[PDB]
DNA sequence: AGCGCGT
DNA sequence: ACGAGC
């Protein structure tokens, strides 16, 4: 997640 | 990700 | 496949 | 002294 707790996703 | 001081 | 930090 | 999260 996040990148950040990427995205979800990417 | 660990939060030992930032917890990010 | 895809990445961030401060007490 | 530290790795979490669809
Ligand atoms: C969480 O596992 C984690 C790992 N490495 C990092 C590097 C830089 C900033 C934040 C980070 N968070
Ligand atoms: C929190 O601000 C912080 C800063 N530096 C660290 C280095 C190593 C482990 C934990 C840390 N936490
Ligand atoms: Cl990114
Ligand atoms: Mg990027």
């Amino acid at each position: 997640t996040x990148p950040g707790v990427t995205x979800p996703g990417v | 990700x660990a939060x030992v001081x930032a917890x990010v």
